[PDB]
């Protein structure tokens, strides 16, 4: 969940701070870079302001990233988190040398969990695969989640087909698939509308089918 | 409300200090972060440093060798302390409230000049219309501000009542090492009869307080 | 310190049309910028924060966009009061730093310079120096050529020059020129005139005063 959704984002921007929010209750801030023996969480300080209150703590936690680096992160309460309104955070080092002073709009970094319960079956109806899945667990009003299905033909084959699932739909038929080939289906998810923009979730764990002869 | 005003302007002599403070009123300084900013007249702004109800500070690496920012809560104000003054400090200085990278609001603005020359008092003279009894229409008048050091010289008109017509001119370096002004005003001769023109100057460095009227 | 190089250096637009200003950074800061406005007599005011979020109070004719490395502030419809010098600021990588600073000027239908020439009122003569206050109330364009002359002869580096900041209301410059001569010269000579060769009229215009004409 965390490590993964951290990974998904670390996929661009070097020494950048990346806050995001999951089920739209708690924002989560983080940044990276392993160095040497003399650091730690208590080495940095994380100050925020839900626009116009006394300042607080996107309050620190160090962890080592599987890639052999270091990650610093932290969260913020729900009721306090009232979306659309900005938030500015100030992040300083040992001594109050500042390394981030950023404004972030909670509503615009919504990051979902991957969908799940993926199920592919042949079509008792032709040369199609029929795909069913379930929305990312514990996600508020599912009815405005749009998905995108991917279709690989596999490392050895090394191919593709992509499909934009209507917002709130969890089914789709996959036509135009070669006979006798092996297809790997995976689905991902983003908040459709309105307002709140964000990022694609990870691809759901995949499911493969071997297609019958032509 | 958000308000800020800087105290004790004036002049400074090289390798000395500055005692600018900023009166805050409106919201509580307990919360936000505060900054000062510098600007050599027609050259560019430089940010100098911040400070909160946190106590914590940061100073530009271009002045950290010197700079100190102070914080008094009950006083509800914050002081800049700057030592080792020179001719690279000849600039305009503002205080602001860092809600983000500026502070929604900046302080009025204070000028402080730096040289060997000391306080010098400005002079004030009326300028009556140079009419005969031939041809009229409108009319222009004015006081004056001549030979002074340093700045700034604010010139209003009768306790700041008159307005639409004022054109206070920019000071210019003469040769006597002293700036000079020129403060006109425009109105028809239709009211050159039922009221007189009385400006109330101020130049705080050499505390000059004049009151020269301008009759027909 | 990070470098913010704005352009064009200054500008000249009519009332109405769509001014746009850019701001390039020596290193992508992405989101972390503010646009600012500096009026002549006034402490500077903050139009845009967080690259694109409009401050409260500022007109909606001001907006900003851009991310990372280039930035744009764009005034959708120019006003006479929109006269001022605009600056971009950066707070990604401390210290905060501003731009050079695009000054913008208001193109406005050509106007004629209503001229005056006032008496050195008797009290300025105990100073021991001559100085004639030659003013050009409300004109356009700025291009001014005021030549003083004592008894019909053009002089060398004699005058003293000043010029007001463009008007907020009707966008017109006004000039201030003063003559330099000793108390000895004033009491001897009688002719003194400014030769306003401004574009306002289609011919020069000149006003004067004599001391024996009280």
């Amino acid at each position: 969940k965390f490590e993964s959704k951290a990974a998904l984002l670390a996929a661009r921007g070097p020494e950048e701070l990346l806050c995001f929010t999951e089920r739209l209750e708690d924002l989560v801030c983080f940044w990276e870079e392993a160095a040497s023996a003399g650091v730690g969480p208590g080495n940095y300080s994380f100050s925020y302001q839900l626009e116009d209150e006394p300042w607080k703590l996107c309050r620190l936690h160090q962890a080592p990233t599987a890639r052999g680096a270091v990650r610093f992160w932290c969260s913020l309460p729900t009721a306090d988190t009232s979306s659309f309104v900005p938030l500015e955070l100030r992040v300083t080092a040992a001594s109050g040398a500042p390394r981030y002073h950023r404004v972030i709009h909670i509503n615009e970094v919504v990051l979902l969990d991957a969908p799940v319960g993926l199920v592919a079956r042949l079509a008792d109806e032709s040369g199609h695969v029929v795909l069913r899945w379930l929305p990312p667990p514990e996600t508020p009003m599912t009815s405005h989640i749009r998905y995108e299905v991917d279709v690989s033909a596999g490392n050895g084959a090394g191919s593709v087909q992509r499909v934009e699932i209507l917002e709130g739909r969890t089914e789709c038929v996959l036509s135009n698939l070669r006979g006798r080939t092996r297809y790997t289906f995976a689905v991902r998810a983003r908040m459709a509308e309105p307002s709140f923009g964000g990022f694609w979730s990870a691809w759901s764990e995949p499911v493969s089918l071997l297609t019958p002869s032509d | 409300q958000v308000q800020l005003q800087e105290s004790g302007p004036g002049l400074v002599k090289p390798s000395e200090t500055l005692s600018l403070t900023c009166t805050v009123s409106g919201a509580s300084i307990s919360s936000y972060y505060w900054s000062w900013i510098r600007q050599p007249p027609g050259k560019g702004l430089e940010w100098i440093g911040y400070i909160g109800g946190e106590g914590s500070t940061n100073y530009n690496p271009s002045l950290k060798s010197r700079v100190t920012i102070s914080v008094d809560t009950s006083k509800n104000q914050f002081s800049l302390k700057l030592r080792s003054v020179t001719a690279a400090d000849t600039a305009v200085y503002y205080c602001a409230r860092e809600r983000l990278g500026i502070g929604d609001y900046w302080g009025q603005g204070t000028l402080v000049t730096v040289s060997s020359a000391s306080t010098k008092g400005p002079s004030v003279f009326p300028l009556a219309p140079s009419s005969k009894s031939t041809s009229g229409g409108t009319a222009a008048l004015g006081c004056l501000v001549k030979d002074y050091f340093p700045e700034p010289v604010t010139v209003s008109w009768n306790s700041g009542a008159l307005t639409s017509g004022v054109h206070t001119f920019p000071a210019v370096l003469q040769s006597s090492g002293l700036y000079s002004l020129s403060s006109v005003v425009t109105v028809p001769s239709s009211s050159l009869g039922t009221q007189t023109y009385i400006c109330n100057v101020n130049h705080k460095p050499s505390n000059t307080k004049v009151d020269k009227k301008v009759e027909p | 310190d990070i470098q913010l190089t704005q352009s064009p250096s200054s500008l000249s637009a009519s009332v109405g049309d769509r001014v746009t200003i850019t701001c390039r950074a020596s290193q992508g800061i992405r989101n972390d910028l503010g646009w600012y406005q500096q009026k002549p007599g006034k402490a500077p005011k903050r139009l845009i924060y967080a690259a694109s979020s409009l401050q409260s109070g500022v007109p909606s004719r001001f907006s900003g966009s851009g991310s990372g490395t280039e930035f744009t502030l764009t005034i959708s419809s120019l006003q006479p009061e929109d006269f001022a010098t605009y600056y971009c600021l950066q707070h990604n990588t401390y210290p905060p730093t501003f731009g050079q600073g695009t000054k913008v000027e208001i193109k406005r239908t050509v106007a004629a310079p209503s001229v005056f020439i006032f008496p050195p009122s008797d009290e300025q003569l105990k100073s021991g120096t001559a100085s004639v206050v030659c003013l050009l109330n409300n004109f356009y364009p700025r291009e001014a050529k005021v030549q003083w002359k004592v008894d019909n002869a053009l002089q060398s580096g004699n005058s003293q020059e000043s010029v007001t900041e463009q008007d907020s209301k009707d966008s017109t410059y006004s000039l201030s020129s003063t003559l330099t001569l000793s108390k000895a010269d004033y009491e001897k000579h009688k002719v003194y005139a400014c030769e306003v060769t401004h574009q306002g009229l289609s011919s020069p215009v000149t006003k004067s005063f004599n001391r024996g004409e009280c």
